[PDB]
């Protein structure tokens, strides 16, 4: 069946740089986006970043952009998300997920990581 | 002794995708040495890879399909291939099915179906198929099996039976072998050449029906000769005598030559061009046979 | 001399519909004396009616395409005609642009499309083309101007553009000429013949793909020849001795006759059949020139 | 514009036979079904036949099943309702209808014709 693997996960302080990794294993019968979720404490699971799978479009948060980026070779398995000028607001569990699309989607992702803790201290 | 169709190339057939031949150039930025498997031929006439004679079997391919509807998926369609012309598909000394995609990306393709619901009882059904790369959906036209799927709420009702699938357009193409067998390897055409330094290829280019962002370009492919070329040679049984023919590309009008090139017996054309950037053609010219030549002939620059 | 390309019928490319040849047979109960006007070429390698010379123009064209939304109809799209080489389509000898379809019923197109309406941006749309009959769509290919469409709930915001159309399927199929000319007269390669009495037309028959009842037969078309053997003729440049050739179909391994023919030098093939129903041959030999012959040649009965 | 034009209604005796017959003109864009409702007095339009652009394919009312067969040419512009052991229940205004569709469906057709009345003693 379909997994997602992400790591890349840290404490790290505030104007810092770090990166997550996903990879999608299993068969897939089609094209799929691979995308960026994160939760907070208490709060609800919102968007982050997604790239198609041909690997040229990318749907950022009007929050990260700028800061943010997501990676990933066309037609590939694995996507990046490098978190550039981090702030102690972008602490929380970061999922990766995947759904079936040829574009990146904002919602309605099938495919779930198991998360990563990012923690950045003021 | 060795000639050609008389045909100018804006009026042949492509040999990789199914489409008339609009390009004819050449491109040292692009890769040298290509591993396509269709539009590849001896002059002697043996057909190499997954080269077909029909320019019909190019970028398609027949099997016996068996559908399932899986929540969350979708229809799902498994191909168990077999040559275009009926006959049975037996893992061999080439990478697939005759006339099985060369490239990569996903392909919407097109089949006959017949469905028990109410309405179009035989219809056309687009699926999706990834042709590669590999890590997507495990593919392994070389042992005669391969996936397709597309979006339903619900299972779409399809009868197995025999289908010849067409391609309707490309998603994510990439111009690099797809998943023959599951990641493994199999027996492939060699790399197109050698060639002497100064020499590079000529491209029979067309562009691909594609799925893409607003301000894409047109999505361009490249093959060594038109289809027209590869059954030419298949239909014939031309001696060889040395390692190339010496061709002159003319003005059809005029007689004014645009440039000299070398044929080689392995089924692919020279040109010494010493520019970096791309350099385009007239597609209104005809391909003439002046004479074999030497591995070691030295083309005029162009 | 004349000869013919070394390519068994089950490898070649149909010359009415873009598939492989998958049938040969004669069968007096059809239609004796078609008015085709793809497939058609002399021996001497002159073009009638709207035949191409490459197989991938066959049941396809080009376009400057127009869209608009008419509630109650959908989008509607008018194209203008262009040939299928990009070069301008100019009312002539023939009934409409090379490769043009030449039977009736309706065809689902699919043609690339742009939109503004957010999703993909570039994409392939499948629209229904009525090609004939009459009291329908007014279609007239002739002056460069046919019609197509497709339901939809609201506008599609589809981008003007060049396309080229090539058929998914077709409905309500009828081997007929389609409306070239809104009623109008056009050039048109003549009836196929004439035939000495007892002599039948050959047919290369492949099936297309389509919309029909839950238990039709597969849609069966005929032609004349085989792509292959049009472009041969037509980049061929052959001196005409006589108003026939007799041909002998013999199996490739074996060298066993399966029957003789006449190749008329107008394009077309006759045996000589007394039977009331179809014969069918093996699709897995080759034909092979023995001779110039008069049209009073009587042949060996099969 | 789409216009249908009937001919053929009028008055019959239970048992006996009527021919409708309808021929769709104006400019259509793709294949359509013909179709005939009917209305009797205080009901609603109910479907009666229909036939597919290819004429391969009909469907008709429960009711008349046995009784009516509808008839086309392929492709072709002009349907016709043979109507035989018409009985009073069968009195109504018989309306031809087109619709863009490759079958023959019973609902929701966009294009109608004036009516012809149909009355059996």
């Amino acid at each position: 069946q379909v997994q997602l693997q992400e790591s890349g996960g840290g404490l790290v302080q505030a104007g810092g740089s770090l990166r997550l990794s996903c990879a999608k294993s299993g068969r897939t019968f089609r094209a799929y986006a691979m995308g960026w979720f994160r939760q907070a404490p208490g709060k609800e699971r919102e968007f982050v970043a997604a790239i198609d799978w041909s690997a040229a479009i990318t749907n950022y948060a009007d929050s990260v952009k700028g800061r943010f980026t997501i990676l990933r070779d066309k037609g590939m398995n694995t996507a990046y998300l490098q978190m550039n000028s981090l702030e102690p607001e972008d602490t929380a569990v970061y999922y990766c997920a995947a759904t079936y699309s040829t574009i990146a989607p904002r919602t309605s992702y099938d495919f779930w990581g198991q998360g990563t803790q990012v923690t950045v201290s003021s | 002794m060795v000639d050609l169709p008389v045909i100018q190339p804006r009026l042949c057939t492509h040999a990789r995708w199914p489409a008339p031949v609009y390009g004819l150039l050449v491109d040292p930025s692009l890769p040298s040495n290509p591993q396509w498997q269709n539009g590849r031929v001896h002059v002697d006439g043996t057909l190499l890879g997954t080269t077909p004679i029909s320019g019909s079997w190019v970028s398609c391919f027949a099997a016996e399909a068996a559908y399932k509807f899986q929540s969350g998926t979708g229809e799902v369609a498994t191909f168990t291939l077999i040559e275009q012309d009926g006959s049975a598909y037996v893992p061999g000394d080439r990478a697939a099915p005759l006339g099985y995609p060369d490239f990569s990306g996903q392909l919407e393709i097109e089949v006959q179906t017949e469905t028990t619901k109410t309405g179009d009882k035989l219809k056309v059904t687009t699926f999706e198929m990834i042709l590669g790369p590999t890590t997507n959906a495990d593919q392994a036209p070389y042992q005669g099996r391969v996936f397709a799927s597309v979006t339903a709420a619900a299972s779409l009702d399809l009868v197995d039976g025999r289908v010849r699938a067409v391609p309707r357009s490309i998603y994510g193409f990439q111009d690099t072998i797809p998943e023959y067998n599951d990641g493994l390897l199999v027996p492939l055409a060699p790399p197109i050449g050698p060639f002497l330094p100064g020499e590079v290829l000529l491209r029979f280019r067309t562009y691909m029906r594609q799925i893409d962002t607003a301000d894409a370009a047109a999505e361009a492919i490249d093959c060594a000769l038109p289809q027209e070329f590869v059954s030419w040679f298949a239909s014939n049984a031309f001696t060889v005598q040395s390692e190339a023919l010496l061709l002159r590309y003319r003005n059809t009008l005029t007689g004014q030559l645009l440039f000299e090139c070398k044929l080689y017996n392995e089924g692919y054309i020279a040109l010494s061009y010493s520019g970096s950037g791309p350099l385009t053609f007239p597609t209104d010219g005809i391909f003439e046979v002046v004479s074999w030549v030497p591995r070691l002939y030295q083309l005029a620059s162009v």
